[PDB]
């Protein structure tokens, strides 16, 4: 569950 | 009134004779999570994370219990409106540009390899399996998603783009063999500096955490720091054969979309309109 | 020194750190080197390298356990518990400082610090009712009268008549203690290994250090190290807390707290540490 492209 | 001042009570209680709006508030997906000098108080922002904090708890103390070269957020205190009290790891992100120093960069990248393979022995230990989520189907969950909320926001060429991704996606083996931190972007990773060269100092944000494929660690290390620095670290920890190198690619071109799904669902727009840029 | 003799192995394991700024505690067995975030132990002799194995098994037990505070976490790969014998023992650093009686006078503090000290102790105590944590710590049969020997043996040496009269008293109502082993015990539970965080307000309990002695025991042996440097009215309130404040209990504590500067002598005298010889020895010779 990557956020903001990680 | 303040989120201090509303939970202002338990702070007391567990903060005893802190000034309660001297305290910082960060929130999440899930979790407004008070910051005290030495912890963190997490407390749930819908009905669903209040029900699920028990459980995250249980997943935290397992952590705190494995091998992994540095700390992790310790539970020091649950209870019920639900809390989590976690010890708060100290040490701040890295900097990009601190490995344009090479011998900043190969103790990095040494800590790096430690903590992965702590996490990779983990997943190999029937009671992690026992605790923790494992998921099956994660990504054509996600696929489904994206065509359903994504794809009507997004250009004919877009969807094309955006299909060819999914479909690699759904080529990848269901791996679950490590503890995958689901969500290892800079940003949860904090070090010591300023004396010597530095120091892993440990992880945060575990709530992405399962049982899975390696792989997505991997990947969301390169997209924080570049190719060079994932070259090192699959070099170090002898991960650099080229079916990794296929997973690993085929994740990280989710990244953008991950981001898109999320911010659709938060009604965040300039997290929408970056996600999407390409996409349309 | 130590710090002199390492400075290779040091240079490896804190790249960039200048030796001479750190600090070394005197362990029995291990040196231990105290960085900004974590301590390495040092084996002082092949015996002690071989322990470490254990040692980290032990540590990792302890970082698992529920209560209430930190530990200090082993910082190395778990199959570093299945090796013969280790160079070294990498483990985080408990935050904080040690707690000045003065404080315990605010009796809105002493509530505080008791009640803190209730949760650790209880957490000690019902990780000894568990069978796997049982399992991995040690839990020797007879150790009171086998301290005594020790003392008889290893400090009578260094004291005045007069003082080896006075250990005598304390040693006669060892033999008739019961032989409890029902809690993970400490073992060294003084103020100093107990560090707190008071800057935001009321102490509050960072965490415990310095578990070199710990085992399956008698919780007795923590509350008498409490007793010891608090006194008569701080231990009453851990006990009305916690639950203890029973006869049996009170009783034993009163005979292990009369032991407690004869521990600290003793440990001293093992690990070479001359100012802790010298005042756990005070009014023994
Ligand atoms: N143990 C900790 N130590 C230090 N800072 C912490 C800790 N836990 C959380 N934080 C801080 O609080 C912020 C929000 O917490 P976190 O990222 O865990 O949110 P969450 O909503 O629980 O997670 P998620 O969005 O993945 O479901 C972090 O970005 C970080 O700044």
């Amino acid at each position: 569950k990557a956020s903001s492209x990680a | 009134m303040g989120i201090l001042q509303a939970n202002r009570v338990l702070l007391s209680r567990l903060l005893p004779g802190v000034e309660p709006e001297g305290l910082t508030v960060r929130h999440g997906q899930f979790h407004q999570v008070v910051i005290a000098s030495d912890r963190v108080v997490c407390l749930p922002r819908t009905a669903a994370a209040a029900a699920r904090l028990p459980r995250r708890a249980a997943v935290m103390r397992v952590l705190a219990g494995l091998d992994l070269g540095c700390r992790t957020p310790r539970p020091l205190c649950e209870g019920s409106l639900p809390f989590l009290v976690l010890s708060r790891v100290p040490g701040a992100p890295l900097e990009a540009d601190a490995l344009e120093d090479s011998k900043v960069a190969e103790v990095v990248a040494a800590q790096y390899v430690t903590l992965l393979s702590g996490l990779a022995s983990a997943g190999a230990d029937e009671k992690v399996r026992a605790a923790l989520p494992a998921p099956q189907g994660r990504w054509r969950q996600f696929a489904a998603d994206v065509r359903a909320e994504l794809f009507p926001l997004m250009s004919d060429g877009g969807c094309r783009q955006a299909e060819r991704e999914l479909a690699a996606l759904d080529s990848l083996p269901d791996i679950t063999e490590a503890v995958v931190h689901g969500n290892l972007g800079a940003e949860n990773v904090l070090w010591v500096r300023d004396d010597g060269l530095p120091r892993l100092s440990g992880v945060i944000d575990w709530d992405e955490v399962s049982i899975g494929d390696p792989a997505e660690d991997l990947a969301a290390i390169g997209a924080g720091y570049g190719k060079d620095f994932l070259d090192q670290v699959l070099t170090l920890g002898g991960w650099s054969d080229r079916r990794m190198a296929t997973r690993i690619a085929t994740i990280r071109a989710t990244f953008a979309l991950q981001q898109a799904l999320s911010a659709c669902r938060d009604g965040d727009e300039e997290e929408l309109a970056d996600g999407l840029t390409g996409y349309r």
